[PDB]
């Protein structure tokens, strides 16, 4: 399974995917890291070799593991009365600004029919859905 | 003082010369016992700081830069000295604002150039207006004053401090001005017109061109402005103090004699004055000294119908003004009469000595008489009384000291006439009084002048010291937080040493009643009293004729010469007698009819009983550059007057308490996110109380009031950085899902 | 109404069937002189929406998100009937708040669930704080009434409105139940505890269960609580109002007579009871007729002894409180006297009949003399008096008028009574009163207890216009606006057609005196005055025998059938004079020692001259449905509450004003950016004068006030969309400058 | 010199720059446009036609003369003083979130080095550095 993965992601040939590419493929597995954590394991590199250098599926393997070993109180945080909603405009822009930021276009796919016409999120049915 | 806030990326200022305070960066956290800090300069790039350990502190931080450059300080995330230096520079040179309200005073600093702020229409657009709802002005000090005078039903004073040049008689001129047109016309006596009138009169006789101001006020003056029951102005009443009198015959290179002197020899050609025998202002001893006879822009002809214009207003009839004129004209012939030594103990004046002859016309006296007693003195034993003469130095000395008690009594004739002219015949019903008086002052040479000054400026400063005080004190009360939480700044141990008995003062006085007391002789027994013995006195290392002082301001060295007699401040009584027996000149006689230390005591006293029981008002005046230069900054000196009016004082001592003061709701809104679920009881009061001692341990740092929490410094800012914190860490565990999610689509598409 | 703001995206409410309103987006620009409105709904897609011209008003925009929920309404861009609709339910459904300020007033829905907000803690978390740094809470009204009582030296008054079920007497009892706990112990005589104890014996003998409350009150109450000097609690005074006789002898459906029936028959085995032979309360007709005997978690036993607790709390001993006791069951057995016929005329009650013996054992009179007055009356011409038989049917009618009246006498006893045990020997300092009556009622089928009810509503309406009034008149005169350009609602007209000569009140009582006087003879002298003449009155088109009043609040049509008889309230005095008669039991003579609608009107009279003197403070109960379900709330019945009360009237008169409202300072910090350097002058008010005649060419949508400038409905959001479009064009001129620059970079990079 | 400009632009080989291109190539000449502009011009396509059409120097030539038929007061709007100053904070936030937004990049190259020690910029000599 890990392996039918990775392959999916080397646009060249050479056995082996960008240095960039390493978050996309373990998220793609089923882990979700930071971009700090996959920083981390990768060498935490300069922009240089973000884009250039490359590894292969057997020097890849021991990244995976690494990072494979709730999210309900992240959102608990916005719900400033305690009611089970979040504000979406609140969510979006602290998306957009804080932390590691997103942007408009991957915050505006995630959370697109998941707001009520009073600008709510109901986010623990929102949670379950990204899970 | 918090060290969590000493992150990467945090502006700090540290310590330089030239500008007193620089901004710098954290390249680098803090972590606490480091001995040093990573630091990025404007210029120089990085550099290693050396915090002293022992006294343990972290330079003070810099405010965000949105929040610099408002009209007061109390939305600044951080309080110090730094802080209000760079708000004050900021308003004053980028913006070329000149008026910031700093805690309860108006700062003022003098822009030397003319703004277009202060006509009628500006004048009627504070009135009727809340304080908060406009921009700082003079003018809106003058009308809270106006308006706190009925809802309090208290009388108010107005006090304008600052060095000479720092712009206290302009803004004393202006609060005059704003009260004269809010409240006029009490009848058809021109009562306002009248009031107005006073300040052209007074600035000729007691204003001259010192190297520091073209305009310097040579005197202290106190004005109260009377009320009716309706707060109308029916009047005013004036008080003034320590009048330089030594300008009237000595003046130090590029000053002036008082300006009424060189009004009068610029009108020498007019025949009214044709008796005066008027040379031009380098034509007498009194007025040349300086070489300065001209202030550029100032035509003294022209001012001399304006102040006579004023008297005229104010009843003095012509004939009096022509006395005045006489006795004016008759001390600037006196300092031109000239002494030949005869030997080392006696002098003589030359026959038919023209400014002699002169003077004496003009005082309606003989010349014969007063010849005699400028060159003799009468002394008196126990048994007897016996005439020596004397030498010509001590002849000049006494000759100028006859010119000063002149001067003096013609001065203060003015005043009570002044005062007679705007009298009014029903009491007042209340009063607005403004105080402008030299500021705290020492040079490198101080003396018995600087002295009295410095003390009147402690007696100030614990008056507004005291009244601060007592508007924190409701604040901490109403609040049921314990008011001895409260600090404050004393100057009872400086006044004590000063004017209590055995103190400075009354040490003088004893002396001075001593045959063989002398300056020598004080300065002993200033030490066997005071040396060692209190810690607000000090004796000059290489020195036995000086004494420091540790006044709220500074340390002042005072030099002990002159001290006795500027105290005695004698004039031979024989030479008076001749002046005051002037047969045909009826103002002569007028002006004639205790030690100064004794006498200032006293008035300060009766100065101090009035503005006591008043509500004070304060407005600081600063000087920002020592040229006259149009929008200039001078950060040291600028720093250097703030304390020497009590206002670094002040921000310390508010910074250092409680600075920030939250209500239980606005916490609550506010730190929610940093509690648990199961703390948030249905009694939010109860709930900010549980939470805030888990989050901060140290209770030093917070009180509880009825309703609302009291914080030291840094505290909220703490909160501040940790609430943010909060809000990062969910906002990352969300992201990293999102991203995981888009993702796993993405992946399925491809394979698909 | 500002078309300007009616851009593509932007949020409207428009009507809608089920929820009164809903939300909708346009697609497109509103072009003036458009027909139509491009709309997107949540569900249907598209709609084209009519503007109806002639009254050519645009729907009502919503407010953004962010501001919706807060504690009062006083932040929101838009002030209008939707607005409100939403805040409320907002909070109600999605955070469980039932308590928010509109306005003056305190809106309270009702959540039919016990909430932890009402605990001694929550009570001394409100004590000694300001109103707006606290929830709201109808503990925060009682404590502002409390402060305001000692502040402006005045007595206040609590006024609580709403339908039946909708919270009224639980929210006056929580008032009561602060100030006993905030202000308590005058003395060891524990006042607070009797003042409170009044509740369980009011409630037992005045309400009832009916179909839209299990507790409902059946008469209105105003309690004056009376404070000392040191505004201390001393006692109270209680009125009562329109107590519902009615109850006494019938029940509709699912309907229980007054608690305290259903407390003796439960009580019926106990052995001091033993002599009032009662049974359970299915025994008895007057008891029976609702088929509800017991009331779901009442414990009617259990009832009992809290009644008679608190009567002996009262000073009510215990052989007072047995004739109290032996007076109720003795109207229930006279409800169980039977009457048979013996003609058309005449009627007779059998021998031996046990109800009667019973009545008459527990009354101390004789059953001879009872029976025969229960069938017989004394009838008077002018010259003599005579006795006629009566029919069953009437002997019936006379019983139950009978019944009523021992009851409504016995009320008035235990009244009395309650005030002779909370009266205070030393006359109050001062008073709160707090009032709880029948809000505003209509029905399919009105009468004449609706039209007193309503009345009275009307009388408390004008208090509570006039009060809103005299605070606005009072904004606008303080910033020297015109108050003339004030709007406000007005009774009297309403009032007038009731209350004055001539009016429905008069033309009944001339009536009933009248011996040929009907309902029917009524309804006509009602059409002859009023019809045509008065815009206020109609008649229905269909009948002859009812008339409509068009009140505050909703037009209402009052059926005539039974007026003159229920304002007469005829009880046989032959009958009342036995029981008077009883010699050896002392309570039933001390019940016995005008028409209805004259003594409403005296004692409504009596109750606005007392609540006009004082200051009050207003709470709107809202009942959110209609099946006392657990926080459940509809739309339609929260508008139709929310007219019945006032409020709509009260926003839609706030919103059509000036309710924005700047200072100059404001003003000008805000918009400057819309200003041309040109137009900056040093006077800042003069600066947004001339600027705001400028932007806003219709001088009917602002006043310039003498420190703010009111604006109408609309005209700062205008401000704010022209604000915005100056900052973005700016943004957009600077971004192609810096577009154009940077790609001048990359093209001379690629080139070389 | 239009010419010499329009080649260097066309990565392939077709006598032809991309669509997207196209506002790239007129600022490159010293013309300012908005994106609007340019876009009202080329047709105002969907996101399919930006991406993929193609033009020629000669069918480009009368979009590049219609273009081509003060600055220092869009500055003075944010000028809150009427000092001479604008706030680099706020000009950082302004052209990334209203208008036609910036990325943080283009507006952090721009304004690199033009920022004093208290945070301002002085716009008229920032204005004649841009132009
Ligand atoms: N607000 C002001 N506007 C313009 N010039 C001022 C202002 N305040 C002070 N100055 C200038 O400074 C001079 C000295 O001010 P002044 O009030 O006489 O100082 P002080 O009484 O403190 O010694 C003035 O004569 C004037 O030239
Ligand atoms: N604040 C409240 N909390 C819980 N229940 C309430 C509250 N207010 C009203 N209720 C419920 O509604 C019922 C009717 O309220 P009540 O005050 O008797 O209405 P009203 O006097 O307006 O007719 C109460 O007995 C109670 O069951
Ligand atoms: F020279 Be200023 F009057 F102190
Ligand atoms: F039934 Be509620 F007391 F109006
Ligand atoms: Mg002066
Ligand atoms: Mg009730």
């Amino acid at each position: 399974e890990f392996k039918e993965a990775f392959e999916l992601f080397d646009r060249v040939g050479d056995g082996k995917i960008l240095y960039s590419q390493c978050g996309d493929v373990m998220r793609a597995l089923g882990q979700n890291p930071t971009n700090a954590e996959v920083l981390k394991v990768l060498g935490n590199p300069k922009s240089d070799e973000l884009k250039s250098r490359r590894v292969d599926f057997e020097t890849f393997l021991p990244m995976l593991q690494a990072v494979a070993k709730d999210y309900l109180e992240g959102f608990r945080v916005f719900d400033k009365e305690g009611n089970g909603k979040v504000m979406g405009a609140e969510l979006r822009h602290v998306l957009t600004t804080l932390g590691e930021k997103m942007t408009e276009e991957e915050v505006e796919t995630v959370l697109a029919g998941h707001e009520d016409s009073n600008g709510c999120i109901n986010y623990e049915a929102f949670l379950k859905h990204i899970l | 003082a918090a060290s969590e806030l000493y992150t990467k990326y945090a502006r700090v200022w540290i310590p330089d010369p030239e500008e007193v305070w620089k901004s710098a960066e954290l390249l680098k956290d803090y972590k606490p016992g480091d001995k040093v800090l990573q630091l990025r300069l404007e210029e120089g790039k990085d550099l290693e700081y050396c915090l002293d350990p022992k006294t343990k502190e972290l330079p003070p931080l810099r405010n965000p830069d949105i929040l610099v450059g408002e009209n007061d300080l109390t939305a600044l995330s951080y309080l110090h000295e730094p802080a209000v230096l760079h708000n004050l520079k900021v308003r004053f040179i980028d913006s070329k604002l000149i008026y910031t309200y700093c805690g309860i005073v108006l700062v003022a600093i003098n822009p030397y150039e003319q703004l277009p702020i202060y006509g009628e229409d500006i004048i009627n657009a504070y009135s009727g207006q809340n304080m908060g709802d406009m921009d700082p002005h003079i003018f809106a000090v003058a009308e809270e004053a106006y308006k706190q005078m009925a809802r309090d039903e208290r009388n108010q004073s107005i006090i304008v401090s600052g060095e000479s040049g720092a712009g206290k008689t302009v803004s004393a001129k202006y609060a005059m001005r704003y009260f004269a047109t809010v409240s006029g016309s009490a009848s058809e006596a021109n009562v306002e017109e009248k009031v107005l009138a006073s300040n052209p009169i007074m600035e000729s006789i007691g204003n001259a061109k010192t190297t520091r101001n073209d305009n310097s006020s040579r005197f202290g003056k106190y004005i109260e402005i009377g009320f009716d029951k309706r707060y109308r102005i029916i009047g005013a009443n004036m008080r003034t103090y320590l009048l330089e009198k030594s300008r009237v015959v000595f003046q130090a290179e590029e000053e002036r004699n008082y300006h009424i002197f060189y009004q009068l020899c610029a009108s020498a050609a007019l025949p009214e004055f044709k008796t005066l025998r008027l040379g031009n202002a380098n034509y007498f001893h009194y007025t040349k000294q300086g070489g300065s006879p001209v202030i550029d822009g100032i035509d003294d002809a022209k001012e001399m119908v304006n102040t006579r214009q004023a008297c005229t207003l104010l009843g003095i009839s012509d004939s009096y003004q022509m006395g005045i004129f006489r006795i004016l004209a008759g001390i600037l012939h006196l300092g031109n009469v000239e002494f030949a030594s005869r030997d080392s103990d006696s002098c003589a004046i030359p026959p038919k000595h023209d400014p002699l002859t002169i003077f004496c016309d003009l005082m309606g006296v003989d010349y014969e008489e007063m010849a005699h007693w400028l060159c003799h003195r009468k002394l008196a034993t126990a048994t007897e009384t016996y005439i020596k003469p004397i030498s010509k130095l001590h002849a000049i000395n006494a000759r100028d000291a006859l010119a000063k008690h002149i001067y003096a009594n013609l001065f203060n004739w003015i005043v009570d006439h002044v005062n007679k002219a705007l009298h009014s015949t029903v009491k007042q019903h209340s009063f607005i009084g403004v105080l402008d008086i030299y500021g705290f002052e020492t040079f490198e040479i101080n003396s018995f002048e600087q002295f009295c000054i410095n003390y009147a400026n402690e007696k100030l400063q614990q008056q507004f010291n005291m009244h601060v005080f007592k508007l924190e004190q409701e604040e901490y009360m109403k609040e049921q937080i314990p008011w001895t939480l409260i600090d404050f700044y004393d100057n009872q141990p400086c006044i004590n040493l000063i004017e209590a008995k055995m103190g400075v003062l009354d040490l003088l006085d004893e002396e001075c009643k001593m045959p063989k007391g002398s300056d020598d002789t004080w300065a002993q027994k200033l030490y066997n009293t005071h040396l060692n013995k209190c810690a607000l006195f000090e004796k000059p290392r290489l020195s036995n004729k000086a004494f420091i002082i540790k006044h709220f301001a500074d340390k002042v060295e005072y030099q002990c010469e002159g001290f006795l007699e500027k105290n005695k401040d004698t004039v031979y009584e024989e030479q008076i007698k001749v002046l005051k027996s002037s047969k045909k000149f009826k103002l002569l006689p007028e002006l004639f009819q205790k030690t100064v230390g004794h006498q200032f005591r006293n008035s300060l006293h009766l100065l101090m009983e009035t503005l006591n029981a008043t509500t004070p008002h304060y407005v600081r005046c600063i000087k920002p550059n020592d040229f006259k230069f149009p929008f200039t900054f001078d950060e040291k000196r600028a720093v250097q007057q703030l304390r020497a009016c009590g206002v670094l004082e002040t921000i310390r001592i508010s910074a250092a308490g409680f600075p920030s003061r939250w209500t239980y709701q606005e916490f609550f809104s506010r730190y929610r996110v940093l509690m648990k679920q199961k703390d948030v009881l249905s009694d939010r009061k109860q709930t900010c109380k549980n939470v805030l001692e888990k989050l901060i341990l140290d209770k030093d740092k917070y009180q509880f009031g009825k309703t609302k929490i009291f914080f030291r410094a840094g505290q909220v800012a703490y909160l501040e950085k940790i609430r943010a914190d909060k809000l990062r860490a969910a906002c990352i565990r969300i992201q990293k899902t999102i991203r995981g999610w888009l993702m796993r689509k993405k992946y399925m598409r491809m394979r698909r």
